[PDB]
């Protein structure tokens, strides 16, 4: 007989056991340069309507093609009129009083508060200073080093406004030198500061930043939105919709849920739109407020995709290989490529300039989820039977581009025309809703971003299994660490119990075989394995041991919060406990810590890029409490280090012992110091 | 302030109604929803509409398959295939060197025919393929000249060893400045292979129960409360069900190849290092038993990056003949290299091949027990959904009730269920072929099929479901449909599916 | 800063300053620096007029 | 030395000395942000990789003289300084044992999970389709009620004293029992900083509301199971905020008696003492909302929550907006009331003492209503102050008798509380004059009868009961408020948020020592109090 796995859903139902469908635990071999070009050949698909305009500062031709002519066939169209985002915007404050000043102050305060930290925390990034992509951190260093060799010193406020002050005045000057040193000319550093990779430049990064923040504070306020919140409260978001759907009197009710999702959703969204939606909700608002949060799509707007490496040709004779970067497709012949290659270069030729190609009307992905969401749950909001005027009626739950609608209509005939008025709505905002990749049936069985409801729930949304491996820090952290991951695992990403103990079994398993320190029980002997078995034979309570020691598991479900010294804390030996406890080991050292538990014996271990690292390692060497809690003080870092030491040398050579001409050269070399910070 | 450079950016951002953008935000700000989404929608023609069209149990049709050359195997070693050379020693293991492990598994065989060669490559040199065996087996055979030795055999930078590697020097890293005209200086999507019967059985034979455990996992504390009595009856039962089987050593298999292959890239980055195909296990006696698959030879290994490829050489054995499915081993030549005491004395066969992993190939692999833990999750879901409905949970009904069986097979036109335990190794093995097949088509095809799924379940559960563009969910679904024997299975699987669900 | 204010006064300073913000139009919710320095300036007063 | 002579040849770099030069000290937080980051290069795989490694520990000098270089077998484990992990066996093996099993001071917060787990009685799974119940609780056993900041302020001073700012038993206490047989300064910190830091935070569970049941959530809820766990023996915070309740329920039941309530509640709050701690720095920094505490909050001037209560429900508005249009009515005895009519389309979502609802309802008429709560005569009275909300004239004909009800200071109350307080009590007419519908039950939703018996297919017009609990929503706003002379707390747009009238639903222990100094409260603790 043959094996077939998907039969057995002919005896379970499909949501009860949907996990098979799942195919990949983590994320499986994944695989451009020419991708990009296909992208953008296909934004400019969706807004040819002769909306051209030739960019004054960069040379680029810019598609413009909001509220332009209206879409006559079912494919995707990224037409949308100005007025309908407009009017969606004013219907939902209608309907909910005086949200968006409330989310408006609290980006103010944001805005108001937020430090440079934030633009530190971050994943790769766009350095327009080496022009590669690079960390957060490093691209931001690289950026505030060029800005202060130039005229541009505002950052050193502390402030993200003022950083983005400095991003301001920049643009208007007309050359700006990159030391390493060469220059680069106005054009050129616009079209860097407005360019994106396969990825976000510096200088936008707080603008978007902002605007996330408005976008989040006001999915805060809205039942109807259900991205701020994640895991088990989207479980109620689901349960409570439906409720008010499906829960209604004289059964005169017909409620269909259509499980959606939008296809070429991304490629749609025209910054001038979120500009349009950002002005309104900044209505009667300072007029500053209005200029720091209208930056981000005015950059989108006027933007430039980088096209990354370029192509490889291969002589088939002559067996040599050559290498084009972006930059020579302007001055190249067509005959070196095959027919796609032509057909995708021949509709891109006009756009390319300095080696990136424009995209005005495009947004990548990941950039205004939040804000894309606000503009969802407006069309979810145009349905309560208010703003429709008839008899059907609609409500749902918006994600960026997954979406759960439920219609009720009074009878099986009004039902498609309230799912054609909100498709066309939908096209009206640019929202093209996909024909493929959605359904409809009766509500009480549907799928919103993994999350499956039929009478009952299960949360294979983030049902990325932890890392059941070592964490590999330490002895104990990882332990504790690995014990706290299964634990938050089982509340935050559901999980079963058995699962869970598996999950714990794996990972004491490749803890024992990580750090060479099975047990003092077992036959198998690694380099360490002599001292454990000595220990396991001195040790009278074997259970006391811990596991890093070569002692046995009584981690359970019951005690994964607990960390392992408390635990077996009780079952020690007074010798063991002494052996293991003492502070004054030299092993461990109060350095790289942390939500990490207890520590023991078992605890151990631009120009240059650590410029400010020994900086902050010499300030803490001089103030312990600045690795616990951010400093106050108005002094300079000189001033009040020199102070530190010289009344520590006072006191230490007091009360204290130190050598009298110790202590007068290092006053000596105090006023050295100090005279130094002179010039 | 904005000033200029970013006030002429904001002025050209605007929709084409504006000059200034303070226009713009005056319009905004005085704006009268006097009902233009229905005058819009007036005005939009009729054909953009979501017509639903419905769905019954006649719409369904069977998803189509791609016709053309059979489907090869390109999974990174052979799975039934593979035979063992067991040593039953306990060294103990770990720390133990894994080089003179595998020279004491070939100190167990005699039989070792001068290899006359079988079934080429069909294209490029197959004698090297031979050269490079001979090689080994004189490198293993030359370790008594050294008067030390080594913890790894470095091979030489032979000929035979460059080419099976593909070192031999291509074409040559110049720039568009000098090479600007030659007169092919030109720059291609897969063909269409059709389903064939090897991967059903491969299948088959990865569900089967073995001779050995092939697991050590380790304890957990007392179970002094009720959830963890359940946790414990459930996770000790799956497994007890699924150690013995033989996709758990699959499992095993792959981890200890792509550990060996990874830690020797790493200090083998410059030379040819030897790396024995080794696993261990337990036999049914209780001694632990060390078995060799087969050895792999490694070239230069610089993995700067993770996806920056290392180039190598499978010589696996075999006792199946290549001549009973030639269409299987497209990229493998064999080597009938003996025969061995079994007393049938059957041909002992070297399927050897040029491959190329990356280091998250490699560590993708590394992580393959996941493949346990998703089974259990995809069956304590069905524990918990499938019995939510219940005071006191259905949990010891579930297991220890033999008259609970699961369609699993359909052998004769009709549904065969079976048991739990073919359940499980069933979700076991799907998950591991899922991690060792694991290719982008899969994953598209998952995606796609599980809508189709969702609807069918609809329909089923008379929930008067419909459609909008049910050819375009075809068209998706056939297109992640070219070449991979494992989706062309899972699309055959959902065809029966399909057919036996009143469709 | 806004909350913080009316924890480092008392609530007759706070009076004060939102009854002095009403005089041209101050919005306290935009310009909350201008009534951390009002609150500032009375207490400076209030405790310089204090004692004497 | 060492710090003074890296200051100086760290001074002579111009590039290292402008920033030394510039960066002030409150910023320095913002300069440790700027790092290479080049770290992910797959730990898990490098740790491996290490420990494969032959002496991959850092240690100090002072092993040389601690721990030998050959084993009992001949082992090397030093180097020249890294270590062999089997020289961490070894000092574990025999080493120095110290008197410092003085440990389970500073990790208290631990074995007090170890002890609530050693008495940690079990109970049965009853299983369930567990539904989340969306509640704000805190995470932390025994800290005392201290906030970040005055926690950390207490932090500095006892374990970093020499550069505390420029600003309290624990302080002492603290101090004291870990004065000489200090650990780890940063892993003291850290960990008094678990210890004693406040956090509340929004959490789904399902039966769980003390500091014990959530930090063992994992064991009692799931997926759809719960276990009935008892750790034994509560924390010291779960019942902190009641005596400041009580109190703040005392303070406005006397001052609205007074002649002037709000200068009375005033010198009240800033003369109460509650814990050593007095009232208004708790109000200033305490996240409990309660209704008498909003009106002492409101009356210093601090911000509450645009929740506005009504017979002791506080309402949440989710949709729709209303308008005035004052309006009079006669009741069903002949009784002319002039009345705010709410007209218009509004969605509302009201937590209870025992029992939540979600409300929605369009001018003097109600749409829809779903109730869950615990006990019977709960639930009835949800759906009474709902009906009485409703300000449909389903109601008001339904009003038996005239409406004389005076609050305790001999004050004509508004048309809405003479309704309520009125139906309050005797409420049978209204059940029996409301009217029936058939219903579905679906969803797990049951009907009620005027009877208040459950009913599968016969409910009120337009009513729910639901089982497995209503979706409690509690959203965080802060708006400032306009309190007047008579303890009424109004909204910047006029809308009445509160008001002393829906204060007392219980007396008051105290569970923690209370004191009044004022003049007017020395007579709730007896009259011996009075003369001392």
């Amino acid at each position: 007989m043959d094996v077939n796995p998907t039969l057995l859903f002919l005896k379970v139902p499909a949501q009860n056991a949907i996990s098979t469908t799942f195919p990949y635990t983590g994320d499986p071999p994944y695989s451009g340069t020419g991708y990009t070009m296909d992208t953008v050949n296909r934004t400019h698909q969706y807004s040819e309507k002769g909306k051209w305009t030739t960019n004054t500062e960069t040379g680029a031709p810019q598609l413009n093609p909001i509220d332009g002519p209206l879409p006559e066939d079912n494919e995707p169209s990224g037409y949308a009129q100005t007025d309908c985002v407009l009017e969606a915007m004013a219907f939902l404050e209608e309907s909910h009083p005086g949200i968006f000043e409330n989310s408006c102050l609290e980006t103010m305060e944001v805005v108001q508060q937020t430090r440079v930290d934030r633009l530190t925390q971050g994943r790769q990034t766009y350095d327009w200073t080496l022009n590669r992509n690079q960390p957060a951190a490093t691209a931001l260093a690289n950026t505030i080093e060029v800005f202060r060799s130039n005229g541009l010193t505002a950052n050193e406020s502390g402030r993200l406004i003022d950083f983005l002050k400095d991003v301001m005045e920049s643009m208007d000057k007309e050359e700006m030198e990159i030391t390493t040193k060469q220059r680069v000319n106005k054009r050129s550093y616009l079209i860097r500061a407005l360019t994106l990779n396969t990825t976000p430049g510096m200088q936008i990064r707080g603008f978007v930043y902002f605007v996330e923040t408005l976008a989040r504070s006001i999915c805060e306020k809205l039942e109807q939105s259900g991205l701020p919140v994640g895991g088990n409260e989207k479980k109620a978001k689901l349960a409570n919709v439906v409720r008010k759907m499906m829960t209604n009197s004289q059964d005169t009710e017909l409620s269909f849920t259509i499980t959606g999702d939008n296809t070429k959703w991304n490629e749609n969204q025209n910054p001038r739109m979120f500009l349009a939606m950002i002005t309104y909700i900044t209505k009667n608002q300072p007029e500053w407020f209005r200029n720091v949060l209208s930056i981000a799509p005015i950059m989108f707007s006027n933007k430039m995709a980088r096209l990354g490496k370029g192509y490889m040709f291969e002589s088939k004779s002559m067996k040599l290989r050559t290498q084009i970067p972006a930059e020579m497709l302007a001055s190249i012949d067509l005959k070196y490529f095959n027919e796609s290659t032509r057909k995708k270069i021949e509709k891109i030729r006009p756009l390319l300039i300095d080696g990136t190609a424009s995209l005005s009307p495009g947004m990548m992905m990941g950039m205004f989820n939040m804000l894309s969401t606000v503009l969802g749950v407006s069309i979810l909001n145009l349905g309560q039977k208010r703003y429709t005027k008839t008899t059907y009626w609609w409500d749902g739950l918006q994600s960026s581009d997954d979406f759960a609608l439920i219609v009720n209509a009074p009878n099986h005939e009004g039902i498609q025309a309230g799912v054609d008025r909100f498709y066309r709505t939908c096209k009206l905002v640019g929202i093209n809703m996909s024909k493929k990749k959605s359904y409809i049936n009766r509500t009480g069985t549907f799928e919103f971003t993994s999350f499956f409801y039929r009478y009952g729930f299960v949360a294979n949304f983030s049902m990325e299994l932890p890392s059941f491996g070592v964490s590999g820090i330490n002895e104990s952290a990882d332990m504790s660490i690995g014990v706290t991951v299964i634990k938050n695992n089982m509340i935050n990403n559901d999980l079963g119990p058995a699962t869970a103990q598996m999950a714990l079994q794996l990972f004491i398993k490749d803890y024992r075989y990580t750090y060479r320190c099975h047990r003092g029980d077992t036959q198998i002997q690694t380099r360490r394995s002599f001292e454990l078995k000595k220990l396991w034979e001195q040790t009278r309570s074997k259970a006391g041991l811990l596991v890093s020691d070569g002692g046995p598991n009584l981690y359970n479900i019951r005690n994964l919060h607990i960390p392992e010294v408390c635990l077996k804390w009780e079952l020690m030996d007074e010798d063991y406990q002494g052996r293991l406890c003492n502070p004054l080991n030299p092993f461990v050292s109060h350095k790289e810590i942390e939500m990490e538990y207890d520590a023991v014996a078992t605890t151990h271990s631009l120009e240059d890029e650590q410029m400010y690292q020994k900086c902050c390692n010499l300030f803490e060497k001089f103030f312990p409490s600045s690795s616990y809690r951010r400093p106050v003080g108005i002094s300079s870092m000189v001033e009040a280090m020199v102070s530190r030491a010289r009344i520590d040398a006072r006191i230490d050579f007091e009360s204290g012992r130190i050598k009298k001409e110790e202590f007068a050269e290092i006053m000596k070399i105090c006023s050295t110091i100090e005279e130094l910070r002179r010039q | 302030e904005i000033t200029g450079t970013m006030r002429r950016l904001a002025d050209q951002s605007l929709p084409p109604n504006f000059s200034c953008l303070e226009n713009f935000r005056a319009y905004v700000d005085g704006f009268e929803p006097n009902g233009y989404i229905e005058g819009k929608l007036s005005q939009m023609s009729k054909e953009v509409n979501a017509k639903i069209e419905p769905f019954l149990k006649t719409t369904p049709r069977p998803i189509r398959l791609p016709d053309g050359p059979p489907c090869f195997q390109r999974s990174k070693f052979l799975l039934m295939d593979a035979l063992k050379l067991s040593i039953e020693d306990p060294s103990h293991e770990g720390e133990g060197i894994p080089l003179y492990d595998a020279i004491k598994c070939m100190r167990t065989f005699f039989g070792w025919k001068e290899p006359y060669i079988v079934k080429p490559h069909e294209k490029g040199i197959n004698p090297n393929y031979l050269l490079s065996w001979k090689q080994v087996l004189a490198e293993l055979q030359d370790i008594e000249n050294e008067e030390k030795i080594p913890r790894t055999k470095n091979m030489k930078k032979t000929s035979q060893l460059k080419w099976a590697l593909g070192e031999n020097m291509a074409p040559e890293k110049v720039d568009f400045d000098n090479c600007r005209d030659v007169s092919d200086l030109k720059q291609d999507e897969p063909e269409l292979r059709s389903l064939s019967s090897w991967i059903q059985n491969e299948f088959n034979k990865a569900c089967e129960l073995t001779d050995s455990t092939w697991i050590e996992l380790d304890e957990i504390g007392e179970d002094v409360a009720p959830i963890e009595y359940i946790a414990s009856m459930r996770r000790n039962y799956f497994t007890a069900e699924v150690s013995h089987c033989r996709a758990t050593e699959y499992i095993m298999k792959g981890v200890y190849i792509n550990t060996a292959l990874l830690n020797a890239s790493c200090a083998a980055m410059d030379d040819f290092q030897l790396i024995p195909m080794i696993s261990k296990c337990r036999t049914k006696e209780g001694r632990r038993k060390t078995n060799l698959y087969g050895f792999i030879i490694k070239g230069r290994s610089h993995l700067r990056n993770d996806t920056d490829v290392v180039n190598f050489v499978s010589m696996e054995f075999s006792l199946t003949d290549p001549r009973l499915e030639p269409h299987k081993w497209e990229k493998y030549c064999v080597l009938e290299i003996g025969d061995m005491l079994l007393q049938m004395s059957r041909p002992m066969f070297l399927y050897v091949r040029t491959n190329g992993t990356s280091k998250i190939k490699m560590k993708w692999g590394m992580e393959m027990r996941r493949c346990l833990l998703q089974s259990l999750q995809q069956i304590e879901s069905m524990i918990e959904a499938e019995s939510s409905v219940k005071e006191k949970d259905m949990t010891k009904e579930f297991f220890e009730n033999k008259s609970e069986t699961w369609p699993i097979g359909e052998s004769p036109k009709g549904v065969e269920d079976g048991s739990i335990g073919k359940v499980c190794r069933t979700l076991l093995a799907k998950s591991v072929f899922n991690s060792l097949y694991a290719s982008p088509q899969l994953e598209g095809f998952s995606a796609e099929s599980r809508k189709l799924l969702l609807v069918v379940q609809a329909l089923r559960d008379n929930l008067e479901p419909g459609t909008f563009d049910l050819e375009g969910l075809y068209e998706a679904i056939e297109e992640c449909l070219i070449n991979d024997p494992w989706v062309l299975l899972n699309a055959s699987w959902f065809n029966s599916f399909l057919t036996h669900a009143l469709r | 800063m806004e909350d913080f204010v009316r924890q480092c006064f008392n609530p007759m300073i706070v009076e004060l300053a939102e009854k002095a913000m009403k005089e041209y139009g101050e919005d306290l919710k935009i310009e909350t620096n201008k009534f951390a320095a009002i609150c500032t300036h009375l207490e400076v007063c209030f405790m310089y007029s204090d004692f004497h | 030395m060492e710090r003074i002579k890296e200051l100086r040849n760290l001074m002579s770099q111009s590039r290292t000395r402008e920033i030394l030069t510039k960066t002030t000290v409150d910023h320095m937080a913002i300069i440790k942000k700027y790092t290479s980051g080049r770290q992910e290069k797959n730990p898990s795989l490098r740790m491996k990789w290490m420990m494969a490694m032959k002496y991959p520990i850092t240690a100090d000098k002072r092993i040389t003289e601690m721990v030998p270089e050959r084993n009992e077998q001949g082992q090397t484990l030093w180097s020249k300084v890294m270590v062999s992990p089997l020289a961490v066996t070894w000092w574990n093996r025999n080493g120095p044992m110290t008197s410092t099993v003085h440990y389970p001071k500073v990790y208290k917060t631990y074995f007090e999970k170890v002890e609530r787990l050693k008495h940690g009685t079990f109970g049965p799974v009853h299983f369930r389709n567990q539904v989340k119940i969306r509640r704000r609780v805190d995470i932390n056993p025994g800290h005392a009620d201290l906030s970040a900041k005055e926690a950390q302020d207490v932090i500095m001073e006892v374990v970093f004293p020499n550069e505390v700012g420029a600003r309290l038993t624990i302080t002492k206490e603290k101090k004291e029992e870990l004065q000489d047989c200090k650990i780890s300064p940063l892993m003291v910190a850290y960990m008094l900083e678990r210890e004693l830091v406040r956090k509340t935070r929004f959490l789904p569970v399902a039966g769980g509301t003390s500091s014990v049941y959530i930090e063992v959530l994992h064991l009692t809820q799931g997926t759809c199971w719960e276990q009935m766990y008892t750790p034994g023996g509560e924390v010291r915070n779960d019942d902190v905020d009641q005596s400041l309740i009580i109190a703040a329920r005392n303070i406005v039941r006397r001052a609205a008696v007074s002649a002037d309530p709000l200068a009375s509640l005033l010198e009240m709050c800033h003369s109460t003492q509650i814990g050593g701690t007095r009232m208004v720095d708790i109000l200033r920094q305490n996240p409990t909302e309660e209704q008498a505490v909003d009106i002492c909050k409101a009356a210093m001037g601090l911000r509450i929550s645009s929740s506005f209560s009504f017979g002791g429900f506080t309402f949440k508005r989710t949709s729709g907006s209303s308008i005035k249009r004052e309006e009079e009515l006669l009741t069903g005895n002949l009784q002319t009331l002039k009345i705010r009519v709410h007209d218009g389309y509004e969605e509302f979502t009201m937590v209870g003492k025992r029992a939540t609802a979600i409300l929605r309802k369009a001018t003097r008429r109600l749409v829809q209503l779903i109730v869950s709560g615990r006990d019977e005569q709960s639930v009835a009275e949800a759906i009474i102050v709902a009906m009485v909300f409703s300000q449909e004239d389903c109601m008001i004909k339904a009003v038996r008798g005239d409406l004389n009800f005076v609050n305790r200071a001999n004050q004509r109350l508004n048309p809405m509380h003479q309704l309520l307080r009125h139906f309050q009590k005797d409420a049978k007419v209204l059940f029996q004059n409301w009217g029936i519908e058939h219903i579905d039950n679906v969803m797990g939703m049951i009907g009620v009868l005027p009877d208040m018996t459950p009913s599968t297919e016969m409910s009120m017009r337009g009513i729910r009961v639901s089982k497995m609990g209503v979706d409690e929503y509690s959203s965080t706003e802060r708006v400032v408020v306009s309190i007047d002379r008579f303890l009424r707390v109004r909204d910047q747009r006029g809308n009445v948020l509160l008001s002393p009238e829906e204060v007392s639903e219980t007396q008051g222990t105290e569970k923690l020592t209370i004191t009044y100094s004022s003049s007017m409260m020395w007579e709730i603790n007896g009259p011996e109090s009075v003369l001392v």
